[PDB]
């Protein structure tokens, strides 16, 4: 294909700081657009 | 109000808002495809129990 | 009928009478949101209803093989490949018309020939 | 003094894109485990100059035993209300 694109590379998170760190996903359930920085 | 309610505190911290939901789905065309496709049969194919 | 939702908590309205203006306002019961009303209707009980007579129809409808076939004309796209099928309501008081769904535009019509 | 660091969320890093990405269970049995991720390749994100088509390609790590191109079909493209937080023990000393 062309090069009609732009790529970016991609690599995991090192180990060194994922160790006594738990990352987690947040959910709103609500019909508004809930924002913490500001709302 | 009730004086005491026993809460754990936690070092916490929002490092990120999700924009986009992905499916990642291997393309049909990729000349390793149809491997999956017998791994997948596999599954249905293997009986743990002895 | 329509049913509304609320707003701000997703709680359903309830109508409500403003004497000052002589109008319908659809009013939550737990945040205080309002909103006017688009139309009078508020209630609706229709001891005789139609409402199901062609419930089930899929885009796929075709591809049931228990299904059966006909050579009826169809009044949108002039084809005669269809499935038809009775009414899907299970009270025992309505006609044995038969409703028709073309393979060809997923048109909809029926053999009625009193009332249609 | 029972805690020496803050206690309150912190709202700085927010301001961050992240993706939601499921996986295969063929790709997430190895993407997934933690005896791996040394900051290694992992493969290249590719996106078309006008959108509406992505795809990831990985290296030749794999051992030519799974598909080196996969298509990133985005289920949703406004995700809204969702957001990442992280959890870490408090220094319980002064
Ligand atoms: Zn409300
Ligand atoms: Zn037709």
């Amino acid at each position: 294909d062309p090069n009609e694109y732009n790529e970016f590379p991609l690599r995991a998170i090192p180990k060194e700081d994922l160790e006594n760190m738990r990352t987690h996903l947040l959910k709103f359930q609500s019909k508004k657009k809930i924002n913490p920085v500001t709302d | 109000y009730i004086p005491y309610v026993k809460t754990i505190p936690k070092k916490t911290a929002i490092v990120g808002t999700v924009c986009h939901e992905c499916q990642v789905m291997p393309s049909m065309n990729d000349p390793n495809y149809h491997k999956i496709v017998e791994q997948r049969r596999n599954i249905v194919k293997l009986n743990n129990k002895e | 009928t329509t049913f509304r939702f609320c707003r701000d908590c997703n709680n359903m309205l309830y109508p409500r009478e403003d004497k000052e203006n002589n109008r319908l306002l659809f009013e939550c019961r737990t945040c205080s949101y309002v909103e006017e009303a688009g139309s009078p209707l508020v209630y609706r009980h229709e001891l005789i209803t139609n409402i199901g007579e062609t419930a089930g129809v899929v885009q796929d409808i075709g591809s049931d093989p228990t299904l059966p076939r006909s050579d009826r004309e169809c009044p949108k796209c002039h084809s005669r490949e269809n499935v038809f099928f009775q009414s899907q309501q299970r009270r025992k008081d309505t006609s044995m018309v038969l409703f028709f769904v073309c393979l060809s535009c997923s048109h909809i019509f029926t053999s009625d020939q009193k009332n249609k | 003094k029972v805690y020496e660091e803050s206690l309150d969320l912190d709202l700085e890093r927010s301001n961050r894109q992240v993706w939601l990405v499921r996986l295969p269970m063929f790709l997430a049995e190895k993407w997934r485990d933690r005896n791996n991720l040394h900051g290694q390749e992992l493969g290249k994100i590719r996106i078309n100059k006008d959108g509406s088509k992505i795809t990831l390609l990985l290296n030749e790590n794999d051992n030519d035993s799974i598909p080196h191109e996969y298509d990133l079909e985005l289920t949703k493209k406004v995700v809204e209300n969702e957001y990442v937080f992280t959890e870490q023990n408090l220094k319980k000393y002064q």
